[PDB]
């Protein structure tokens, strides 16, 4: 996957988190990217 | 006697180091990806 710069690889699933009105993803404990936002539909992706 | 252990523990804190220092060596080793040491970056794509 790669959204919109963000490159990287897993299994995209629903999410139950809840972004900031200006925070496009999410990054773990360790500092990895967690979960992403897509931006035309405007919903919470969590990458495993 | 015996009964009074209980109130003694309701101490092991020689199994909790166990589990720290495990736990820290391993926090340390994912932490020590995000370093560049002297390259222009530190992600290999």
């Amino acid at each position: 996957f790669n959204f919109n710069g963000l490159k990287g690889t897993g299994v995209l699933t629903e999410s139950n988190k809840k972004f900031l009105p200006f925070q496009q993803f999410g990054r773990d404990i360790a500092d990895t990217t967690d979960a992403v936002r897509d931006p035309q539909t405007l919903e919470i992706l969590d990458i495993t | 006697a015996i009964g009074k252990i209980q109130d003694s523990l309701s101490a092991l804190g020689k199994l909790q180091d166990v589990v720290n220092h495990n736990a820290q060596a391993l926090n340390t080793l994912v932490k020590q990806l995000s370093s560049k040491f002297g390259a222009i970056s530190s992600v290999l794509n």
